């Protein structure tokens, strides 16, 4: 079950990455921070991928699953299953950001 | 000096028997303990004995509603003592892991 957490802020951008997408990806964590996550993303799944974060920050906390074909380092379109959700602490007024775990899964 | 809000935060993945799966190296600076040696334990290893009861009682509401907030507990830190903690829980199915953002309530410096 090849998975990885990343987090990202409202426009999709990668601010948190978890080692272990070497192995789902092909990338190493500095090779996707700072990036926008639609960058790596299938031209036909990227407005879905933006319409769902930004439906993810109105969702109260619950989670929102998407389907998406991401481009590995190795260049090659891999299925992914990403489960997002806002975090907000509630001790502060702070922006809320988006958390993800991205995992490879088979469309059959 | 003290730390702000996101520097007392750390992310942890775990799987449904509460063993660590995934800890954020942020861990190290306010509990002590490095993700490698956490790796493979259950989380109740660590709170304290009167939290026991409580920490049961929100992992059986994460596990039947899928969300939750533990509320506060204590969790040994590595050199001793025990960090005051609020996680918030989030279960990944199609039950596959729970996902914790987790955030230090205690003062740390
Ligand atoms: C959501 S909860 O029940 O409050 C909760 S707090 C928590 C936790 C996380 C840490 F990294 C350190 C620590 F001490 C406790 C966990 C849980 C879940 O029971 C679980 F995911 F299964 C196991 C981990």
């Amino acid at each position: 079950p090849t998975r990885f957490i990343s987090r990202h802020n409202i426009e999709g951008i990668f601010t948190f990455v978890d080692h272990r997408c070497v192995a789902t990806v092909g990338y190493q964590p500095q090779e996707l921070l700072g990036k926008n996550i639609v960058e790596f993303c299938h031209p036909e799944d990227q407005q879905l991928l933006r319409d769902s974060f930004q439906q993810v920050v109105k969702l109260k906390g619950q989670v929102l699953s998407v389907m998406f074909r991401f481009r590995s380092k190795n260049q090659e379109w891999l299925w992914m299953r990403t489960s997002s959700f806002t975090f907000q602490n509630p001790y502060s007024d702070e922006i809320e950001y988006i958390i993800c775990t991205n995992t490879n899964v088979k469309n059959s | 000096e003290f730390k702000g809000l996101d520097s007392k935060t750390f992310l942890s993945e775990h799987s449904m028997d509460m063993k660590f799966t995934y800890c954020d190296d942020r861990i190290t600076e306010l509990i002590g303990y490095h993700p490698e040696e956490l790796l493979g334990r259950s989380a109740y290893e660590f709170y304290h004995a009167l939290d026991s009861e409580n920490m049961t009682k929100s992992h059986q509401n994460l596990c039947t509603k899928g969300q939750v907030v533990s509320g506060q507990y204590r969790m040994l830190a590595k050199h001793g003592g025990y960090v005051w903690l609020e996680t918030q829980g989030t279960v990944i199915y199609n039950p596959q892991c729970i996902m914790c953002v987790n955030y230090v309530l205690s003062e740390i410096e």
